[PDB]
């Protein structure tokens, strides 16, 4: 349930 | 010693008429014994023994033997199976001649009269010509079970059988084109007989038990869209009970239906929330169900946005007060853009009632950049109710219970109306099906009657990549498969005006593949590590370009689709012009057809039908075809089924050469390959694919998915373009 926003924010969508 | 007949007369047992027919069925098969069979069933015999009896020992002893190392007991169990439904619908393996059948069956009542009117005998003469009885010696035992429970003509009181699988093909071809010019007629009948019989394509189950019977009802999925009123709500309850009372799949979108506490009337009545209406199409949705139970499935979509988001989206959670719960339908979320953006920057999310918001809702599906405008606006005007929420948490909920009960339902609307053959500002795809594969235009009913609403059906058949053996003979196998659709489209009964409407303004179809698995192995390729891409590249641009180009030489025939004009086809707009552009970098094959032509006839004599293909799951038509279901990986090389009759195996197609070759759905160290090829398939696809996200606890640290993967996976489908995701398998062993 742990979620880093970081790790996702340089996602390109 | 002592054996019963069918009269019931007595005789002795000779037993070497036994072994003559194991002997016959054995015929050609590899690693059988018919010793072993003989051995088994022999034990189970007694004085007096109905013939009927030892007959079916035999198809068990032999169907008991199936196995990965032995498979073709399939199709020595099928053969036993095949001989007595012979004798059971005929007295004697020989079928008889296809207008006599015909005639009886007329006579009967087990098949439509018009055949008769519309054949003359010479012609069904000419007809049985074409049929080659032996194609039943090349059904799997599960296939034959397949037949004989839900295919076959069949009394379903007293038990008896009609007819045989060859008379079906024959006759779902001599329906399907029976409005044919006496010039062409029989040349399409033999040729999509010939199609159909040597399981080049596949027809779904309402239009193979149905068609050539007396009934008219072959649709298997609705959509209906409900306008935010009592009267929309009451005839789209109405629609549903018509639609589940011929048992098909329901898909409703109540995404309008205004939040709790909203005003009515003014401030004379504070409105009373979503769910008791929720509640009411889920009986809607039950009404011909053994107590409540018992079939009747349906899929309700709503935005992620929506006021009420956080108590729809734990409907299902089993924890809970019954007056907050609708537990016997699945959801579909539907996200866009802005939404995953406030995810990925770590924001939030305002949710609002569609009531309050003018403008919001469609351009939700129909204009991302208004969308967002409007969005934002509102989010600012405070005379707007709303609420706000962390995009991590809501997110994290949807995925939870996604986890959880696998049935919740992802649909990527921006993708749905950005990359699809319709106008979004004209008709644009707000919802999906029960199974995520339909995307179709839809308008609300203000009345179950009512000749100004709209929906959408899932005219569906399918391709079996194992059974061709170049991607050219699509060109002949999307001509048969188009026109017969079609013409079913004319040939069957529309329960609901907007159901017809829908139907004959656009004609749209949805055509996807089954075996594709099988295909892979076949090539050598696997589904997780991307070796695959290129070659399904290739596959699915020729699937898309040959029903293209049917439906293409059909409008010539006989004219495009009334409403041909709100399609981007319409407007010279193709596949291979919107998709998704990050595909680009997932796969380099280049397009092998003439694309260009074909937009210009295209534009020129428009389509027939708005829609062609659709990635839909199947597991009653792969099973006749021994085909890997859809476009899934199978769970293991042999899969069992349960039955009145014993333990049903079924092999994996070729697993004495391919065993190695196939990638078994817990194999796959991730959902990345899959996830990759689906956006490639979606890249030619007209409608949405069934794609499933698969996870093994075994595979994580304590055993327990991180919903930091969940979100990863669920953004790596918004990347390539995945339109809508399907269930979530947990692996629990
Ligand atoms: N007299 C018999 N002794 C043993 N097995 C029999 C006998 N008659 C039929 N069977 C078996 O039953 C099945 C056929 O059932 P059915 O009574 O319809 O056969 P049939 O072809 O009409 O038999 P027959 O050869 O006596 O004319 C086959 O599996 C066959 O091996």
């Amino acid at each position: 349930s742990e979620v880093d926003t970081d790790d996702l924010s340089n996602f390109q969508l | 010693l002592l054996v019963t007949k069918r009269d019931g007369s007595t005789e002795r047992i000779n037993l070497d008429k036994i072994h003559r027919v194991l002997d016959w069925a054995a015929e050609g098969l590899h690693n059988v014994s018919i010793s072993q069979v003989e051995l088994r069933s022999h034990i189970q015999f007694y004085d007096g023994i109905k013939t009927s009896d030892i007959h079916e020992t035999i198809i068990k002893a032999a169907a008991d033997l199936i196995s990965r190392d032995a498979p073709d007991y399939q199709y020595l169990a099928a053969r036993l199976a095949i001989f007595h439904l012979r004798k059971k619908a005929y007295g004697q393996f020989e079928p008889p001649a296809l207008y006599d059948h015909v005639v009886k069956m007329v006579e009967m009542g087990k098949y439509d009269n018009h055949l008769l009117e519309d054949y003359t005998e010479e012609e069904f003469k000419q007809m049985d010509t074409f049929i080659d009885h032996d194609r039943d010696m090349t059904f799997s035992y599960a296939a034959v079970k397949q037949l004989e429970g839900k295919y076959l003509v069949q009394n379903r009181v007293t038990g008896e059988i009609y007819e045989s699988a060859q008379f079906l093909y024959i006759l779902v071809a001599a329906c399907l084109f029976s409005n044919y010019p006496r010039e062409t007629r029989l040349q399409y009948v033999k040729r999509f007989y010939d199609a159909v019989s040597t399981f080049k394509i596949s027809l779904p189950t309402p239009i193979m038990s149905g068609v050539r019977t007396p009934t008219r009802q072959f649709s298997s999925c609705v959509l209906i869209e409900c306008g935010d009123s009592l009267d929309s709500i009451n005839a789209t309850s109405s629609a549903i009970v018509k639609y589940v009372s011929q048992r098909a799949g329901i898909g409703i979108n109540a995404g309008r239906i205004r939040a709790l506490g909203s005003p009515i009337r003014g401030g004379e009545a504070f409105h009373t929330g979503c769910i008791p209406f929720y509640k009411h199409f889920q009986t809607a949705v039950k009404s011909c169900s053994q107590g409540g139970v018992r079939g009747g499935a349906a899929t309700l979509f709503y935005p992620m946005w929506h006021l009420e988001v956080e108590s729809l989206l734990v409907l299902k959670n089993n924890r809970g007060v019954e007056g907050n719960r609708v537990r016997h339908m699945d959801y579909g979320v539907q996200i866009n853009k802005l939404m995953y953006t406030r995810l990925l920057k770590g924001e939030d999310i305002t949710l609002f009632s569609p009531s309050d918001v003018p403008g919001l809702y469609d351009a939700f599906f129909a204009d991302q950049e208004e969308f967002e405008r409007l969005y934002t606006k509102y989010e600012k005007d405070d005379s707007i109710r709303k609420q706000r929420v962390k995009a991590v948490e809501l997110f994290s909920l949807m995925m939870q219970e996604r986890a959880s009960t696998g049935r919740i339902y992802i649909q990527n609307v921006d993708h749905c109306n950005t990359h699809s053959p319709f106008d979004p500002a004209i008709a644009p795809v707000r919802q999906s099906n029960l199974c995520l594969e339909i995307a179709l235009p839809t308008k609300p009913l203000n009345d179950v009657n009512d000749e100004n609403g709209e929906i959408a059906l899932c005219t569906l058949s399918a391709f079996n990549l194992g059974a061709i053996n170049n991607l050219d003979e699509l060109e002949e196998l999307a001509i048969l498969a188009v026109r017969a659709l079609d013409a079913l489209l004319d040939y069957q009964d529309y329960p609901i005006p907007a159901a017809k409407r829908g139907a004959m303004g656009r004609r749209t179809l949805g055509i996807g593949v089954i075996n594709f698995a099988y295909y892979l192995a076949k090539h050598g390729k696997r589904y997780s590590d991307g070796s695959a891409n290129n070659l399904t590249h290739k596959t699915f641009e020729a699937i898309q370009y040959y029903l293209l180009k049917a439906s293409n030489e059909l409008a010539k025939e006989q004219g495009a689709c009334p409403w041909f004009n709100e399609t981007t086809y319409a407007k010279g707009i193709l596949p291979i012009d919107t998709y998704k552009k990050d595909l680009d970098t997932i796969a380099n094959e280049p397009l092998h057809y003439d694309w260009e032509a074909l937009r210009e006839s295209i534009k020129t004599h428009g389509l027939r039908n708005s829609t062609l293909s659709a990635l839909m799951p199947s597991e009653t038509s792969s099973q006749i075809s021994n085909a890997t279901n859809g476009i899934e990986p199978p769970r293991g090389y042999v899969s069992i089924k349960a039955s009145k009759d014993g333990i049903l195996r079924q092999v994996v197609p070729d697993y004495e050469h391919l065993h190695d070759a196939y990638e078994l759905l817990w194999e796959m160290p991730g959902n990345d390959g899959y996830l990759q090829l689906v956006g490639i398939m979606q890249k030619f696809i007209d409608q949405s694919i069934s794609a499933n996200t698969n996870y093994d606890p075994s595979r994580f640290p304590s055993g327990k998915v991180p919903m930091q993967q969940l979100l990863k996976d669920l953004l790596t489908a918004y990347k390539f373009g995945v339109k809508t995701l399907y269930y979530q398998n947990t692996r629990d062993g």
